[PDB]
């Protein structure tokens, strides 16, 4: 099934987990009124490379999913694993995670690759 | 196990209302319309052959046709439009050359007014020498006498610059398509029923909007989408008398408006480049502008808009409708275009009725206008060319521009009379339904996976 | 030996893939009449990206070369693998898969790395 | 401790390298005179991924840190690694490889990810 | 210094009179002329 581009927006995050590589996709497409689309496809590109800044930064890179060495904070929104993938949308889930979302950034690019991969230049050197 | 671990998603359903630059798209006919680009249409995109809907099922959005920045986009963009439009064309600042007019040639009544006149000045030739004596026609409104026989002026000589348009554009209203960029959306209400403000039931996203005509009128909304099933009442606020009621049709109103006087083009020079395209002499009858109403379908039509205001004033209320306050002529009547001159309609027989709890067609006298100042602007002043030959033109009424008095006595009666000025609001009869969103598809979420060491 | 940009255009497949870290380097490099340069370098970095997407949604993301879970359906030019190497040219292959390389495509993004990942997720909780 | 952006510019190599997902953090950051900040926004992602792809092409594409298989030549300024990571800044240590930056470059992108993916292409067959 | 490779085995179809870079370097010329003579000094009171 394809529900197509922010098909499973109404859906739960574990069903709308499946529709990931549709939002990606669609997500960068390829005398005056001209330029009202060059300065609006400029920001489309610095706002892609801006997430994938991020993505690439942290311990993913590889896009869509991937995991990371960092506890989850109760405080946090202190759900269950049933009760988020199960019983919440991510409009939902964004709406209450919104607080804490520039803690967590902070905590995985900075706290991982960081110590992470010079930890790995001690590893490979032996 | 137990202990959750967060993962970053790329490409999650995430959207937060924000304002963006969208551009332009409208089909691929349009362009084959050439003509040396009729209003906008030149470098804009080509519309998708085939273009996707997709239903955001489960979703539930807050829409606001009042706080919708697209309309604000949508209308300085056809104000700048207007101004690239008039700069490489013909400026007629010495056209405000004292105007030696008389009466039109015809018979009588004292009650005719002339309203046509026959004006003589002198004109300047390609030559920086010798002058002209040339003559052309212009409309009452369009002029203005100054204190021998009677002297006039050009109007707007005395309030600032003017420049004629070229009769190579045109003023045809196409549609136009406005798309959001990469990584934003656009959303569209479906229900049936919707007054533009509060949660919608039936979500769907889009890239490109429909076909919008960019129809610069007052009053009576033209050429506009139709309503689903009962006519829809759509205001900021109701209570508030301030604010205007736009109002939607269902079944769209039959107009007919027609220019019956065979004008003439009289191409004077006023080199070297530069030419002036006056008015000529009348082949036929000097007979005025008019907009013939179907009594039938408007009965029916203003009968089917009070059962809905009943929905809000109250059940069993007098609703009255009235005639315009007065002011501005562009305020007062119905202003359109067709056929490339700007019409002016007499509209009190369109409101001229009383609704209680519970075969031919209307003709209105339209005045036309060549020099004319529309969006409130001052310092830009267009001059219409005539156009040849007799101006006929069908429109759909699918809307109207409401407002309520102050008078009250307000459990009683209610009065309803047309405005509207602010071309704003006939952009937010099409625009009702669509709002702009942006994609944050970087979200995190918790799960009890780990990575390597 | 290095022929250049472009430089194994008329070699073989076999041949032209130890070109390809060539016409990958000089694939991005590095008033009126000057806005001219600008609308085509800035679709120029577009163009990078939309292959780099479509590169990053398959398994590859690693450039250059990359190997895929997909069977080769004979319907798309069936050839042998020393009737292609070592007998074909790129420009000469990618006129007949032309065709289905649309179709290839979607085989890539949607059926791998959203099955791939996905199923990844299941192995990395245990 | 976080100095902030380009904080351990006097500190050595060694000690600067703590600082590397500090100066990366803010190397994108997310009518004329506003043509004057697009044309130069419009350089900015150019130069990121100009640098983007060098380190794609070499045995890299994860940011901050990378190994690989290129023996230090000697002529290039012959130091030791407690003379290069505890006794000179980046400052002064890319002001005298200035003159050898090109040649190292050739050898990351040609010699390595050229030979050594088309080596695994080999070895993923079997 | 610039680069010209010579693509080895390649037989590659051209086409001068349906070639777009003519119809580019036109629109080029022509707006250039036009771009010379808007500072340029216009001699509309010459018509004596
Ligand atoms: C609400 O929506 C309705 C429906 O779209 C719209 O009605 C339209 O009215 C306009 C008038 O304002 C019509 O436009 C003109 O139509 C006439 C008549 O067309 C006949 O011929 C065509 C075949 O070509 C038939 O298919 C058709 O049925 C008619 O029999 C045309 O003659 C007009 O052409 C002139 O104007 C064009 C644009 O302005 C120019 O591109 C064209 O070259 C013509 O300009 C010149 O023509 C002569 C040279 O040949 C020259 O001598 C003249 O001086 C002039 O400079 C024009 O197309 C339009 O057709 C109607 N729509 C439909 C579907 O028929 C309402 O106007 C609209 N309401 C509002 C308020 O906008
Ligand atoms: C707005 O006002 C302008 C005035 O500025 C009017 O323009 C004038 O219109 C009148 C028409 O009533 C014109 O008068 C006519 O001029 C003709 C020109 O004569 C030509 O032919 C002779 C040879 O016969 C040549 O020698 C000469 O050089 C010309 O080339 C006359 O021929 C006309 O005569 C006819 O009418 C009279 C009426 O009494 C008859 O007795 C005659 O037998 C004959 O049938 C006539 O005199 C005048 O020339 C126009 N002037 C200008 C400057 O254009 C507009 O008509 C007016 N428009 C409106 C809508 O009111
Ligand atoms: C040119 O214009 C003049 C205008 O001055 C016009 O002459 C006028 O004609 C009208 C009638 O057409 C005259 O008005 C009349 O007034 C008398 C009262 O004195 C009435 O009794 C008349 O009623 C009769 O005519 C009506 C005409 O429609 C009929 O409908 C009615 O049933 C009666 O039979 C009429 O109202 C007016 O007095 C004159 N004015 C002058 C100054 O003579 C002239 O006809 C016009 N010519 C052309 C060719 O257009
Ligand atoms: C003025 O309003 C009338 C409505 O009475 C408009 O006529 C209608 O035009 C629409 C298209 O805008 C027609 O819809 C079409 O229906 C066919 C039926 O299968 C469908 O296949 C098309 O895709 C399209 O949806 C509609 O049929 C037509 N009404 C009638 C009775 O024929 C008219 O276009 C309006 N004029 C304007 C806006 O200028
Ligand atoms: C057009 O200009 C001419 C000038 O050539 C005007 O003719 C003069 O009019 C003035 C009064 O307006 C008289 O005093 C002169 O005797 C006239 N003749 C000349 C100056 O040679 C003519 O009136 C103008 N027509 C207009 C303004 O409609
Ligand atoms: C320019 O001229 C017009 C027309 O004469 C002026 O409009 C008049 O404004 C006064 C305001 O006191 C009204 O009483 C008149 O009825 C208006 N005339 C018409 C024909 O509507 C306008 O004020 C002038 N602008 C100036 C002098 O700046
Ligand atoms: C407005 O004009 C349209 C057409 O210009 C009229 O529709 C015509 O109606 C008559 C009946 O009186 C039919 O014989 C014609 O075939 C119709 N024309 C078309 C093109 O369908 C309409 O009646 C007019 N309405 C008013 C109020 O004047
Ligand atoms: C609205 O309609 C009324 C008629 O009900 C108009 O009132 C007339 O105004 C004229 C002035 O031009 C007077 O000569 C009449 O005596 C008035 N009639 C009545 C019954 O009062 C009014 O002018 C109209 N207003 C607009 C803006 O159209
Ligand atoms: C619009 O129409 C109304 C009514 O049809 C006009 O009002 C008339 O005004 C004149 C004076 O100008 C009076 O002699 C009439 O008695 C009025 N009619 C009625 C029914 O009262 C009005 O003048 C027209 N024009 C405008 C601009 O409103
Ligand atoms: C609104 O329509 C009514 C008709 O329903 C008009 O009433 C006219 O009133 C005058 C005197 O007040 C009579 O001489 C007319 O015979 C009446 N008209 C009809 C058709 O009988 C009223 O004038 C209209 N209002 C406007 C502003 O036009
Ligand atoms: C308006 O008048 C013009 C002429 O002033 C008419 O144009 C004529 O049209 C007929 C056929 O329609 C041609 O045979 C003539 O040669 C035309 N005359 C000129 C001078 O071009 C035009 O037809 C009139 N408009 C209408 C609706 O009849
Ligand atoms: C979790 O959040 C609380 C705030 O409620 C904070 O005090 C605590 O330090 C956080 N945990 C960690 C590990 O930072
Ligand atoms: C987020 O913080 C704001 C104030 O900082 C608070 O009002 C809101 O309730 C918080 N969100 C949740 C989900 O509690
Ligand atoms: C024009 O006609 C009107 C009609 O009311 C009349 O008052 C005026 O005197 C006429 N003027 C001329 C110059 O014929
Ligand atoms: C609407 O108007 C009323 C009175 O005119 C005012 O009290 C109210 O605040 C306004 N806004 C609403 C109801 O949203
Ligand atoms: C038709 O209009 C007249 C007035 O013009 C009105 O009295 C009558 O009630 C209307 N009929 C309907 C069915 O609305
Ligand atoms: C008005 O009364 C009608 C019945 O005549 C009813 O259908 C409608 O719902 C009422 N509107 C209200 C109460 O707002
Ligand atoms: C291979 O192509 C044929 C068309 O010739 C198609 O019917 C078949 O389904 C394709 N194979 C697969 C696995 O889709
Ligand atoms: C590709 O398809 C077209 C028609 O869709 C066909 O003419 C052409 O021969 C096909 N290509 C090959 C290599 O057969
Ligand atoms: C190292 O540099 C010297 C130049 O001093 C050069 O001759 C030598 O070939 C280089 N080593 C390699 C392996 O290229
Ligand atoms: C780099 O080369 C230049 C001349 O090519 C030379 O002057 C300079 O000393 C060299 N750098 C070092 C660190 O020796």
């Amino acid at each position: 099934v394809f529900l197509g581009f922010l098909g499973a927006a109404g859906s739960t995050m574990g069903a709308a987990s499946m529709t990931l590589t549709v939002q990606a996709r669609n997500l960068l497409s390829g005398t005056v009124w001209g330029i009202k689309q060059l300065q609006a496809r400029v920001l489309a590109v610095e706002r892609y490379l801006r997430d994938q800044q991020l993505l690439g930064i942290w311990g993913c890179s590889g896009k869509l999913i991937c995991c990371t060495n960092v506890p989850w904070n109760s405080s946090w929104s202190n759900r269950n694993l049933s009760e988020i993938w199960d019983n919440m949308t991510w409009l939902q889930w964004d709406k209450e995670i919104s607080n804490y979302t520039q803690i967590i950034y902070g905590l995985l690019e900075e706290s991982q690759n960081q110590q992470e991969k010079n930890e790995q230049d001690l590893l490979a050197l032996d | 196990a137990e202990n959750l671990w967060v993962t970053v998603y790329y490409g999650v359903p995430v959207w937060k209302d924000a304002e963006t630059t969208l551009f332009c798209a409208s089909d691929a006919k349009a362009y084959e319309t050439e003509k040396h680009n009729v209003w906008a249409t030149h470098a804009c995109v080509p519309t998708d052959p085939n273009p996707q809907e997709i239903h955001l099922e489960n979703v539930t959005e807050e829409f606001n046709m009042w706080k919708n920045n697209m309309v604000e986009q949508m209308h300085t963009d056809i104000i700048s439009l207007w101004d690239q439009s008039l700069k490489p064309c013909v400026k007629l600042t010495p056209l405000c050359v004292t105007l030696q007019c008389t009466n039109v040639t015809n018979n009588i009544t004292d009650d005719m007014r002339g309203e046509l006149k026959n004006c003589s000045f002198n004109m300047t030739t390609e030559l920086r020498d010798k002058k002209q004596k040339v003559y052309s026609l212009f409309y009452r409104l369009d002029v203005v006498q100054i204190n021998s026989n009677k002297e006039y002026r050009l109007i707007n000589c005395n309030t600032s610059a003017i420049t004629q348009a070229c009769p190579k554009v045109s003023f045809e209203p196409i549609p136009i398509h406005y798309c959001a960029p990469a990584g934003f959306a656009i959303l569209k209400c479906k229900d049936k029923k919707f007054n533009g403000t509060g949660p919608c039931p039936s979500v769907s996203t889009v890239q490109c909007t429909h076909g919008i005509k960019p129809v610069v009128s007052t009053q009576l909304l033209l050429n506009g989408s139709l309503a689903e099933e009962e006519v829809m009442i759509r205001s900021e606020n109701i209570t508030n008398n301030a604010k205007n009621i736009l109002v939607q049709f269902n079944t769209p109103v039959q107009i007919n408006c027609t220019r019956p006087n065979n004008n003439t083009r009289k191409s004077i020079r006023i080199g070297p480049g530069q030419a002036f395209y006056a008015t000529g002499d009348i082949i036929g009858d000097i007979r005025q502008a008019h907009c013939n109403v179907s009594k039938a379908t408007w009965n029916e039509t203003l009968g089917k808009v009070v059962k809905q205001l009943r929905k809000h004033f109250g059940n069993n209320t007098i609703i009255r409708f009235a005639n315009s306050s007065g002011g501005d002529l562009e305020v007062t009547t119905h202003s359109f275009n067709c056929g490339g001159e700007f019409f002016y309609c007499n509209t009190s027989g369109l409101f001229n009725s009383t609704w209680i709890s519970n075969n031919d067609s209307i003709t209105l006298p339209c005045r036309i206008k060549q020099i004319i100042n529309m969006w409130q602007r001052i310092g830009q002043a267009m001059y219409a060319p005539p156009i040849q030959g007799v101006i006929r033109c069908v429109s759909n009424i699918t809307g109207l521009i409401l407002t309520r008095d102050g008078g009250s006595t307000n459990s009683t009666t209610e009065t309803f009379r047309p405005g509207g000025g602010d071309m704003r609001d006939n952009w937010r009869s099409e625009l009702y339904k669509y709002k702009v969103v942006k994609i944050e598809p970087l979200g995190v979420a918790p799960t009890r996976c780990k990575r390597r060491v």
